[PDB]
């Protein structure tokens, strides 16, 4: 590969043809092989870390959540299908859905005796097409801007593509996934100059676009389980209706315990369900210093304080008032947003003091939307997007206090 | 019925609103006269009513401030030192004034609106402006598009100015046809190639421009000057012809024009560093004064060089004078290269543009090109190109002074 | 009580800038610098907190139907009355600041000419007539709308200042990117829409 | 002719200038309201410019703004009555933005920039031209927002909807605030790539 | 010159006001008719009377519709200017309205007018149908509807939502003709003379007496519709009036 | 006294032995023009000219009166010039022992000397160039004065020599130099050192301050920020301990003292140690027969801040007290960015190397990645102990917002103060150059 990559560089050079594809060919060469660049001036030595390794660490950090998500997505769907149909009726349903008979063809079974392999396989049939569509469509916009503007491709899109695919319902139509990533990549990032030069979270901007443009496909009772003809409310929606007592899984008929939500054995977005899986990945990137623990700490502080305040105030009518902090933690997309989306460094505050305020605002807003906004059962995406708008302001307040300390010579 | 009530109610509301505004203005907006001190002299202090720009009040008094763009804040030649008052510096002013200058208090009088008492410290040069109407003596054409103008002082003595200065010329509306101009036969033949006499200029309103001096200080009685005719671009015929330059060319012996005192900021440095001159077109006026000033007025022994850009032997002028100065004093040497010698010129010397000729002849082998004072005046193409070569030689901007005439 | 919801409604739930699109010309213009943007927001609040309650009394005492006389309703004299009154108060406030509060004139009076006949003030007063608000509600609403307007402009100024590091394509640089930026801001402010 | 079309693509009040943005983002959800709004702004802008020019020499600078606003406000009040009496349905849709025409920066900008220092006849044409360019952006945004958000143009079903036994699913974001912001920005981008002179340094 | 300024402002104010005053006062009659026909177009549509054009709407509304005022506390007809009655304005004033308790306010409406207008459809000298305006808070905005109740006082003939602000596709489907058409033939009350109309999440059983399919993916808006009928058909709404209708 | 916790000590292999030995004989010396910030030279010598030890070679046009004098006596063999005729170096071939002498004083008189007298001797001898001003890291103007002169008697640069070992051999000169600085300063002299003991001045003006912590704890910029914060109106002077010994020698013997002790160290240096050399010594001759085979990079100064010693720049810098030699890191590795970094050092904990604590790394000149836009993961805050918001400041430098950078503390910074920020940047920005671009803009516009 090394010899082939080096030799073909002549063609992609300005003298040779296909120069318009240099930004993509050089990306492949640099992607496979680290460049042989040496420092040109001081510092003559550099840290081993680079943008490529940072993104891959985040990309790997969500793998455990992604793998469980596929397993959970298949499990929820298979359970619902058997709870709704049986016998030849199930066979017709399986025959009328390419997700179902493709799983049968590859060795899985849609029967209730299905093991983890068939459930994970079935969940893959939903996740992979979404991820492939998001990667290809979003990657096309990335290369187009780089090619036209003569920029080198940036590796930040790897995190955006995977995260966006893991925050959508399993049943999301592909054509809507293409539009969602297109809005997030283009409107939120590229027109600002690409990775590191924007202010809004790209993946959440794409989800918000679908959230407000096609609400029927990303809300309600028909999108969070991939069993055709099945209707089931998620835990957050159920709590808003009848409190903790309403937390029931109709497909399986079993009550939803805190442990169930914690492990991720609940309907929802593929990737968000398992708080345990997200914590495992979040621990690594936080330990590695890639994700800010001040933002994560701030989010927890804001969530616990406001939720406890709602607990004390009480409400005989709004059941969301009595949801405790530890239930807020394991429900919806709070865990996913706090660890892998609130920590987006570009859209977060650039000062350590601001990061605390930035995270606290995120945590406060999520509970607020969850509790006192009837329309939306969850508000993590909206909370983060709202917090992005004010992150530069927290930095400005902190920096202006720094400037006042300096004009006083730090009291020296 | 309702129509009547609305009509009266409408008027009451409007009258009540304006009466409050009009009443408030009288009791909140002072109408006292504004007093501005010029250079701290009580006699020069000017009392002016509120309103208007600073450039207007000063002009009425005995101090005249140079201005090219006028009330647009574009040229920046009207910079004044405002010790106090006038508020903060406007963002447009910063475009032509550096931050350090703003700390000193430099401001544009035209861009500054007079609304409160202000203190000004205008220098002697701006303070000492005298308006005179000299008499035109000769208007012969020096070259194809260059005319030498001689002005006779009307009040006697001579105009006090420094080498490389200029005088602002103001003229009223007047219609002049290029056919009215008188040109020698030598240059007439070249003019006959395109028949530029067809052009006709009609200056609708009075105009003000600047013109550099071409007489060294010791010269008394005649104020030599060089004028370049303004014509529409060869590639853009749909442009009005010259308005101020054309009017000057229409004048002959016995004509009168105003000089409105001297001005300028183009001068040499009182040091022993070698001087280098790059003249072009109308630039031969200020350059000539420097050579004359440094030969008899000061009798300077410093090295002096001149590099004039010309297109043909006909364009060359003052050659006989230059030869005498070089021959009489060896400290000064002049050179010129022809960008396109005529077939009959039979030039056997430097050929091309001074952009590369000067480098390939003098600056290439110069041991300390940076340790030299550079003065330039000529077409923008020659000026812009030359500085790039000078920049490539490590010549600092502070060592080069530009006086481009356009 | 009732006032806090009204104050909360006029800041977050109802956003005069990002939802009703009022004052966009000035909002999308002076947004470059946070310090200047903060000054305009303060100036807008002063005009709004004074304009709305003053117009509320005028509307309820003169323009309100069947108020001056029985059977006559001078509703059509609504736009002229409000715009004229708003112009007077803004103009009157500026002059007194330059005569008694020099420091406030530069901080607040400098922006007042822009706030004269501004869509932000007129729209807020118009909504105060489209509804039935008491004088106390008029003041709480007027103060709330201005502060919420200040929140959006001050937020947009932080983003624009942060965008000094951005690389916007030519054609979008300046106004074009700012409109996109404002659109993104409106996206995040729709979290309170259902509230 | 040149002056009439100058404020369309060369000196657009909303693309190059930032005047009239408030109405652009509010009424462009439908072409009927958008189209009617252009007529109201054109009618007021042209008349206000015409009248202010007639009394320009006699207008006192002390209360000039009041005089200009009274003329503008009076016309808008008249326009409000016409809309209420005729096109009542459209009047209800426009909500309070008919009155906001008075504060529309285009109306006041031309009343001072041009009408106060211009002959009344060309002043009227300037008002018509500015209203035209204002409507060019208003109608362009209205076209996409109605077509993509409802599948309808002027209330006529262009794209059959799934809810009505069709194939097209309308985009809900085209009805909300952000869409107008994004469409205008991309419209400015398109305009400035074909007229690079308007690019900001 | 203060005299010059006063002359221009006074003269300009007088002429401009005259045009404004004349325009508003003169066109007021036309404006009143235009506003009215919008409500008449809806009432005719729910009534099943096909009309087209302002002239036809006005002519047919007067011929077939007889607006009347009703007192909720008694459910008995009262005398007043029904044709020019604004129930919304009345509901905002304590003189002609009341404040509901939290328990009573099933429809979540803050206030309810003491007297509300109703519309009777008459083929001839006989009332073939009664139209009852009912409103209740939705997810996003107050929703106003017209309900055409047959002479029986139980069966519903037509429904239409003429003012709503729910999300199109999810909650704005109350305007969908297919969903509205499902109400025809349903019964507002059960045998025990109690509200029985129920919005069934997931779709009502076919042939249901009181089963209307809820709006798919729009439980919150569908909940509002249920709350509207649970209140307006109850004691504090049109319940007592419908009891009188059942017996004449 | 002042303890630093935010910073980074780079564990590069080849630390010096901290024993002073005699280096290879040097027959070539040069002064480097680009090293002096904002210096436009006025040449006073030509190739083939004979010069004395302390004879003037060139003058500064924008700093009149400052004389850059030769370190050695000999012949001028070349005057290297670069793009735009930028003076790179003036190489002098060592020959003879002629020198320019000056006045000499007893150690007990130095503290009492007149300030103008001290300035004249320092300027004429060329030793005035040892001082650098903060802000702008320029040679102080002849007529200027400073209320705070900072003496850097410590070195936390990687592979740096220990000042205590050098200062101990020249205790009297160092104390004599401090006495001269006591009279030169209008205010006080800050002797910034480590906890170890050093010779002390008996003048009340000379105050000893201890700084503990990693790099940047031994940087003059760090010391100024904690003891005498600088601005446009509060200018401090910086001088290193070896120049202080030179100042003391000049006023004790009346001769320019040009001997220096520099650490020759690095992964490819066979015997890393301290060597005695001369100012501007040819590094090609200094490192001869002391480096491992291969393509190496010789650096005047530290690997964090320093000049590539190649061609006309292959001479010891005026302010550099060490020579670091590294391998050129041109190797391309398959998925090198994706490997567990047992042998990779990082500020982050994303490599295995940080687990093997106490390990040393054979760092090369590899950039360890391509150039990318800043993605701040908090690396800058981890190595920046000053009271600043580095990410915001670095963004200002990237955008060229000179005025904003001034508000955020750019005027307090020299290039070396941002070396760690450059080192840890995932986007591979080089903030030292950006800071200089901002500082130059402020000087010119101001
Ligand atoms: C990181 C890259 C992106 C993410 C990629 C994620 C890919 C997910 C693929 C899931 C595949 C799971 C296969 C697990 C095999 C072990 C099976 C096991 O332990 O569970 C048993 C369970 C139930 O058993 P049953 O199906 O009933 O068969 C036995 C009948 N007596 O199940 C079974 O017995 C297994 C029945 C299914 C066998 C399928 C084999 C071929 C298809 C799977 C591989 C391709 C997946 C798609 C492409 C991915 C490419 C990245
Ligand atoms: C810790 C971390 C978190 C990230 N989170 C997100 C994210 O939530 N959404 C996204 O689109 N990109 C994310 N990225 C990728 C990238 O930084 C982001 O798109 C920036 O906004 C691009 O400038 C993340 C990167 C890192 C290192
Ligand atoms: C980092 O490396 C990257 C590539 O490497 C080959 C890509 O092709 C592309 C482009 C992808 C597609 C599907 C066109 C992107 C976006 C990218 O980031
Ligand atoms: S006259 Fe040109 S700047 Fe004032
Ligand atoms: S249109 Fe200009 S502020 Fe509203
Ligand atoms: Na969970
Ligand atoms: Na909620």
């Amino acid at each position: 590969l090394k010899k082939f990559l080096e030799d073909i560089e002549h063609h992609f050079e300005p003298g040779g043809k296909h120069e318009k594809w240099f930004a993509l060919y050089e990306a492949a060469a640099t992607l496979f092989y680290t460049p042989g660049l040496v420092t040109k001036r001081s510092s003559h030595v550099r840290d081993s870390v680079d943008l490529k390794r940072i993104m891959i660490m985040v990309w790997l950090a969500v793998f455990p959540a992604m793998f469980w998500g596929m397993y959970n997505a298949g499990g929820q769907a298979i359970a619902a299908l058997n709870h709704l149909y049986s016998g030849d009726q199930l066979a017709a349903i399986v025959a009328g859905n390419w997700h179902y008979w493709l799983t049968e063809m590859l060795g899985g079974t849609m029967s209730s005796d299905a093991g983890w392999g068939s459930k994970m396989l079935l969940g893959a049939t939903y996740f992979l097409p979404i991820y492939a569509t998001v990667f290809i469509v979003g990657g096309f916009w990335e290369v187009l801007f780089c090619m036209v503007r003569k920029h080198e491709v940036n590796e930040g899109f790897f995190v955006t593509s995977i995260l966006f695919a893991l925050i959508v319902p399993p049943t999301l139509p592909l054509w809507q996934a293409a539009l969602g990533i297109t809005f997030g990549v283009v409107v939120a990032k590229e027109v600002f100059g690409g990775t590191g030069r924007n202010f809004l979270n790209p993946a959440l901007a794409g989800r918000a676009f679908l959230f407000f443009a096609y609400p029927a496909q990303i809300s309600g009772d028909l999108v969070w389980t991939a069993a055709d003809g099945y209707s089931g409310a998620t835990a957050l929606s159920q709590w808003a209706q009848g409190g903790a007592g309403a937390l029931i899984n109709n497909a399986t008929g079993q009550t939803i315990t805190w442990m169930d939500a914690f492990i991720g054995n609940i309907p929802g977005s593929i990737g968000e369900v398992s708080t345990l899986a997200l914590m495992i990945g979040a621990a690594f990137i936080v330990y590695m210093g890639i994700a800010s623990w001040r933002i994560i700490g701030g989010v927890m502080i804001g969530m616990i304080l406001l939720s406890t305040l709602f607990n004390v105030i009480g409400s005989d009518t709004n059941a969301m008032f009595n949801m405790p902090w530890h239930w807020h933690l394991v429900l919806g997309g709070f865990a996913f947003g706090m660890f892998f989306m609130a920590t987006d460094p570009v859209s977060a505050s650039f000062t350590n003091s601001g990061k605390w305020a930035y995270g606290i605002l995120i945590g406060v807003m999520c509970v607020l939307i969850r509790v006192v906004n009837p329309a939306y059962p969850e508000g993590m995406m909206l909370a983060i997007l709202f917090a992005n708008l004010f992150a530069p302001l927290f930095d400005h307040v902190v920096v202006e206090r720094n400037i006042k300390r300096r004009l006083a010579r730090y009291g020296k | 019925s309702t129509i009547i009530f609305g009509v009266v109610m409408f008027t009451l509301i409007i009258l009540a609103l304006v009466l409050v505004i009009l009443f408030a203005k009288s009791k909140l907006v002072p109408t006292g006269d504004i007093t501005i001190s010029i250079n701290g002299d009580p006699e020069k202090a000017i009392v002016t009513q509120p309103g208007g720009k600073l450039l207007t009040a000063l002009a009425g008094a005995g101090v005249f401030v140079s201005s090219a763009c006028g009330g647009g804040g574009s040229c920046g030649q009207c910079r004044v030192k405002i010790k106090s008052g006038g508020g903060d510096i406007l963002p447009t002013e910063l475009d032509h004034i550096s931050k350090g200058e703003a700390r000193e208090g430099e401001r544009l009088a035209c861009q500054v609106a007079v609304k409160a008492d202000m203190d000004l410290e205008l220098p002697e040069e701006i303070f000492g402006v005298k308006k005179w109407e000299c008499t035109v003596i000769s208007n012969d054409n020096k070259a194809t598009f260059i005319k030498e103008l001689k002005l006779a002082i009307p009040d006697g003595e001579s105009v006090p100015f420094r080498a490389g200065g200029y005088i602002q010329i103001e003229a009223p509306a007047h219609h002049v046809k290029y056919a009215d101009f008188d040109v020698p036969e030598k240059y007439r033949g070249d003019w006959d190639k395109f028949n530029l006499f067809r052009y006709e200029s009609k200056v609708d309103e009075p105009i003000i421009r600047a013109y550099s001096m071409a007489n060294y200080p010791e010269e008394f009685g005649i104020i030599m000057l060089n004028v370049r005719i303004a014509t529409p671009p060869p590639n853009n015929p749909n442009v009005p012809p010259g308005q101020m330059s054309s009017y000057i060319w229409s004048l002959k012996a016995g004509d009168k024009c105003t000089i409105s005192g001297p001005f300028g900021e183009f001068f040499a440095k009182d040091t022993d560093a070698e001087m280098v001159f790059i003249g072009g077109g109308a630039g031969m006026a200020p350059m000539r004064s420097h050579i004359f000033d440094q030969l008899k007025r000061l009798k300077s022994k410093r090295k002096m060089s001149y590099w004039y850009g010309a297109r043909s032997k006909r364009e060359m002028f003052y050659v006989e004078d230059f030869d005498g100065l070089a021959a009489e004093n060896d400290n000064f040497v002049w050179h010129c290269a022809l960008s396109d010698p005529q077939p009959e010129d039979n030039w056997t010397g430097y050929t091309g543009f001074i952009h590369n000729v000067l480098y390939e002849n003098y600056l290439k082998d110069h041991e300390a090109p940076e340790d030299c004072e550079y003065y330039m005046c000529g077409p923008p193409m020659m000026n812009a190109a030359v500085i790039n070569m000078l920049k490539n030689l490590g010549v600092e901007e502070e060592n080069i002074l530009l006086d481009d005439f356009g | 009580e009732h006032y806090i919801s009204l104050l909360v409604k006029s800041i977050f739930i109802e956003n005069m800038a990002l939802s009703f699109f009022l004052g966009m010309c000035t909002f999308l213009a002076v947004s470059k610098k946070v310090k200047t943007s903060f000054g305009l927001g303060i100036a807008v609040i002063v005009v709004l907190t004074i304009s709305v309650p003053v117009n509320n009394l005028v509307y309820n005492l003169v323009l309100k139907p069947d108020a001056l006389v029985e059977g006559v309703d001078l509703s059509f004299l609504n736009f002229i009355t409000f715009i004229g009154v708003i112009a007077a108060l803004v103009q009157i406030l500026e002059m007194i600041l330059d005569r008694f509060f020099p420091p406030l004139y530069n901080a607040l009076g400098i922006f007042l000419p822009l706030i004269t006949v501004n869509c932000a003030i007129f729209g807020g007063v118009s909504f105060m007539v489209q509804r039935d608000y008491s004088f106390a509600e008029s003041v709480v609403y007027g103060f709330g709308s201005g502060v919420g307007w200040m929140l959006a402009i001050v937020a947009l100024a932080g983003i624009r200042e942060k965008m000094k590091y951005s690389d916007v394509p030519p054609g979008l640089r300046g106004l074009g990117i700012t409109f996109i930026t404002a659109g993104l801001m409106a996206l995040g402010f729709m979290s309170f829409s259902g509230v | 002719k040149k002056s009439v079309l100058a404020p369309v693509l060369d000196n657009n009040p909303i693309a190059l200038q930032v005047l009239g943005v408030c109405s652009a983002l509010a009424v462009t959800t439908k072409l009927e309201t958008a189209f009617v709004m252009t007529l109201a702004v054109m009618f007021v802008t042209a008349l206000s410019n015409f009248f202010v020019s007639l009394i320009r020499n006699h207008i006192p600078n002390s209360v000039r703004i009041i005089v200009q606003m009274a003329i503008i406000a009076s016309l808008v009040i008249v326009v409000d009555q016409i809309l209420k009496a005729y096109l009542y349905d459209i009047s209800k849709q426009l909500s309070v933005f008919v009155g906001l025409i008075i504060t529309n920066c285009i109306v006041m900008g031309r009343a001072e920039a041009f009408a106060m220092k211009s002959e009344p006849i060309p002043s009227f044409i300037d008002g018509i031209g500015n209203g035209l360019g204002y409507g060019f952006v208003l109608m362009t945004v209205g076209f996409f927002r109605e077509l993509l958000g409802s599948g309808k143009l002027f209330g006529l079903e262009v794209l059959p909807l799934i809810s009505n036994g069709g194939w097209y699913q309308p985009n809900g974001l085209m009805l909300l605030a952000p869409s107008a912001f994004f469409l205008i920005g991309f419209m400015i981008w398109a305009i400035r790539t074909f007229k690079p002179e308007q690019v900001e340094a | 010159s203060i005299k010059k300024t006063l002359f221009v402002v006074i003269a300009l104010s007088l002429v401009c006001s005259i045009i404004v005053s004349a325009a508003a006062v003169g066109l007021r009659d036309k404006q009143k008719e235009n506003a009215a026909l919008d409500k008449q177009s809806k009432i005719l549509q729910v009534a099943g009377i096909e009309a087209k054009g302002s002239k036809q709407i006005v002519e047919l509304f007067n011929k077939s519709i007889e607006p009347r005022l009703v007192d909720f506390n008694t459910g008995d007809f009262v005398e007043g200017d029904a044709a020019n009655y604004d129930q919304r304005k009345a509901a905002k004033e304590a003189s002609e309205s009341i404040k509901l308790t939290a328990e009573q306010d099933k429809a979540k409406i803050q206030r309810r007018a003491n007297v509300g207008v109703v519309y009777l459809v008459k083929d001839g000298d006989k009332t073939s149908k009664v139209i009852l305006p009912v409103h209740g808070n939705g997810l996003w905005s107050m929703m106003y509807a017209f309900v055409a109740v047959e002479t029986d006082g139980n069966t519903v003939s037509g429904l239409t939502y003429y003012e709503q602000g729910e999300t199109p596709g999810l909650g704005g489907e109350v305007e969908n003709p297919a969903w509205r058409a499902q109400w025809v033939g349903k019964k507002l009350f059960d045998e025990n003379h109690k509200p029985a109309i129920k919005i069934v999440k997931g779709g009502a059983p076919q042939g249901s007496e009181h089963g209307v399919d809820g709006l798919s993916g729009a439980t919150l808006t569908s909940n509002g519709v249920q709350n509207t009928f649970d209140f307006w058909l109850g004691d504090m709404g049109f319940g007592p009036f419908l009891t009188k209708v059942r017996d004449g | 006294m002042i303890t630093i916790k935010k910073g980074l000590d780079l564990p590069i292999a080849g630390t010096p032995s901290q024993v002073i030995s005699d280096g290879k004989a040097i027959k070539k010396v040069a002064l480097l023009g680009e090293e002096y910030v904002g210096m436009r030279p006025t040449m006073h010598v030509r190739v083939g000219d004979e010069v004395k030890k302390a004879q003037i070679l060139f003058e500064d046009k924008k700093n009149p009166g400052v004389k850059f004098t030769s370190p050695v006596s000999g012949k001028v063999v070349e005057i290297n010039r670069g793009a735009k005729r930028v003076l790179q170096s003036v190489v002098i071939e060592v020959a003879g022992d002629d020198q320019v002498t000056f006045d000499k004083f007893e150690a007990n008189q130095l503290a009492s000397l007149n300030r103008d007298a001290i300035k004249t001797q320092l300027v004429e001898s060329g030793l005035w160039t040892a001082f650098r001003t903060r802000p702008f890291s320029k040679v102080p103007a002849i007529d200027s004065t400073s209320e705070a002169i900072f003496v850097t008697a410590m070195d936390t640069n990687p592979l740096a020599a220990e000042p205590t070992v050098v200062i101990n051999e020249q205790s009297e000169a160092f104390v004599a130099g401090l006495d001269v600085l006591s009279a030169l300063t209008t205010g006080k002299v800050y002797v910034c050192k480590k906890g170890t003991s050093l010779p002390r001045s008996q003048q009340p003006n000379v105050e000893e301050h201890v700084f503990d912590g990693p790099h940047p704890a031994g940087l003059a910029g760090t010391h100024m920020h904690f003891l005498y914060p600088v601005s446009a109106d509060h200018v401090a002077w910086s001088i290193n301990y070896q120049d202080v010994i030179a100042v003391g020698q000049l006023f004790l013997t009346g001769e320019l003292y040009t001997q220096r002790v520099v650490s020759l160290a690095g992964p490819v240096v066979n015997k890393p140690r301290l060597v005695r050399t001369v100012m501007g010594a040819s590094l090609e001759q200094l490192v001869d027969s002391e480096i491992m085979p291969g393509e190496v990079r010789i650096i005047s100064g530290s690997v964090l801040s320093g000049t590539k010693a190649t061609g006309p720049h292959a001479y010891l810098g005026r302010y550099h007290l060490q020579v670091s030699v590294l391998r050129e890191g041109r190797d391309k590795e398959l998925f090198g960015w994706a490997m567990p970094g047992k042998n990779k050092f990082s500020v982050t904990r994303s490599f295995l190397g940080h687990l093997f604590k106490g390990q040393v790394y054979n760092m090369t000149t590899t950039t360890n990645g391509s150039d990318r836009s800043m993605v701040p993961i908090g690396n800058y805050e981890k190595v920046m102990p000053l009271d600043m918001e580095p990410t915001l400041l670095l963004r200002d430098l990237c955008a060229g917002d000179s005025d904003s950078a001034v508000r955020l503390g750019a005027l307090e910074l020299d290039e070396e103060d941002l070396a760690l920020c450059t080192f840890v940047c995932p986007g591979k920005y080089e903030y030292g150059q950006l800071l200089r671009e901002c500082l130059d803009k402020i000087e010119k516009e101001g």
